[PDB]
């Protein structure tokens, strides 16, 4: 069901965590890293849906980065 | 280590699940960028909340709290 | 500075309040009704800015309702 | 009494302040609709919060709390 492999995702999450934390010892529950990935993928899916509304608004059928940037801008 | 591990087929399939069949080649780096920003914010908030609670293990409820913001 | 007249706005606010409350006795501080109007107008202004990004995305210079509806949809 | 009291010139001038010089005639009812929904939600939350606090007068801080949601 999840489209990103769990190991690449967890390496990216850990890297981002360590950059924020600068080395403070934290660890993640497996259920935590899963919650995060599930929400990340759902976020990307719904952003793709929103941005595709803009593709069609521009009279296109191919998603362009401007469609995704406009959706992000309008989101917040 | 590492944003490039979010692969091109993963990205196409996420776009597909969101009803998008055709994407510009430029979408790969666009999605990487959006994902990194999303995780930076959620992870920041989740860990901050774990710290406020004087705990060392980030839980699913910590992540859920972060998402709610 | 505020573009909507204060009396029409306050009549609309009170009407909406009473429909929610169904007659529970509440009243508004003048500073409350002002805060509300200031935020309402700022909300409309920023929605107009967001929706106009979509007008230009569609290759137009005239705001259409679809531009405003798309902006609302993408907002939440 | 009354959504029609949000006048056409008010609406044009709000659109103008947001950088929009030209609007469809259809925008008048569109703006009315959006405004009503916004106020219904904010007023609901502001009054709910005034009630939770056992008060009878809605204050600016009640409205500010409502907006933050």
């Amino acid at each position: 069901m999840l489209l990103i492999r769990k190991l690449p995702f967890s390496r990216l999450a850990r890297e981002i965590c360590v950059k924020f934390t600068r080395g403070v010892d934290f660890n993640w529950q497996a259920q935590a890293l899963l919650a995060l990935q599930e929400a990340a993928e759902a976020f990307l899916v719904h952003l793709f849906e929103d941005a595709y509304l803009l593709t069609l608004h521009a009279g296109r059928v191919t998603l362009f980065p401007k469609d995704v940037q406009l959706a992000r801008r309008i989101r917040g | 280590d590492n944003i490039q591990g979010i692969t091109k087929p993963a990205i196409r399939r996420l776009a597909r699940r969101g009803g998008v069949k055709r994407i510009s080649g430029l979408i790969y780096e666009e999605t990487r960028g959006v994902l990194k920003v999303f995780l930076e914010n959620v992870i920041r908030d989740a860990v901050t909340y774990t710290e406020h609670a004087k705990r060392k293990t980030v839980t699913a409820m910590d992540v859920v709290y972060a998402l709610k913001r």
